[PDB]
């Protein structure tokens, strides 16, 4: 049987960003 | 302040079977909430008091991943349909929640947040019903409190006709209990 693998993330902890250009 | 999140994709499905097999993961882990892939399935995991958790019914009694090889599961608990490893080395743990909130947000694979009514121990109304489809691979996601702090992890989904309109979560409580 396999490992459970992270594909992924979800991050909670970013706040309110200006998109650098 | 207000719950946003945010999703990343750091694998493919070919790099995910491999490394399933190794059982060697190489890659820089963040966040809180990990997105997992068994070889027939993917879902979420949570961050929680240094430990990452998961639902019992996707990921069993497997190993996960991790820069060192596989690693065994710290926690097994059946009957709470509850699992968990020790947190990967990057990541980010939530705070149990200790207001008592009845107003709850669910994180989705896809990283929106949908507000949901608390209504039991275990139970919680969606205040606007999503397809199941939807849903899918969000077990094991957080349930969050107005502050952003844990109240549980989406366990099942309650569909009608394809409808979902209630969720099961299994409640930080029972983490706490299990890892006592
Ligand atoms: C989690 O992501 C659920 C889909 C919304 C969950 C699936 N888990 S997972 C980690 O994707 O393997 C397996 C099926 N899921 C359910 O919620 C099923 N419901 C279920 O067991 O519900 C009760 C009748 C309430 C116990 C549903 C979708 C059929
Ligand atoms: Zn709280």
């Amino acid at each position: 049987k396999g490992s459970v693998v992270i594909v992924g993330r979800i991050v909670l902890s970013g706040k309110p960003a200006i998109i650098p250009k | 302040a207000p719950i946003t999140a945010y999703a990343q994709q750091t694998r493919g499905l070919l790099g995910c079977i491999i490394t399933s097999l190794t059982g060697r993961d190489k890659n820089q882990v963040e966040g809180e909430v990990q997105i997992v892939s068994t070889a027939t399935q993917t879902f979420l995991a949570t961050c929680i008091n240094g430990v990452c958790w998961t639902v019992y019914h996707g990921a069993g009694t497997r190993t996960i991943a991790s820069p060192k090889g596989p690693v065994i599961q710290m926690y097994t608990n059946v009957d709470q349909d509850l699992v968990g490893w020790p947190a990967p080395q990057g990541s980010r743990s939530l705070t149990p929640c200790t207001c008592g909130s009845s107003d709850l947000y669910l994180v989705t694979r896809h990283a929106d947040v949908i507000p949901v009514r608390r209504r039991g121990d275990s139970r919680g109304s969606l205040l606007s019903p999503r397809p199941i489809s939807y849903l899918k691979g969000s077990s094991g996601g957080p349930l969050l409190c107005p502050a952003g702090h844990a109240v549980g992890l989406f366990r099942a989904a309650v569909c009608t006709r394809g409808v979902t309109k209630a969720v099961d979560f299994i409640p930080v409580e029972n983490l706490e209990t299990t890892m006592r």
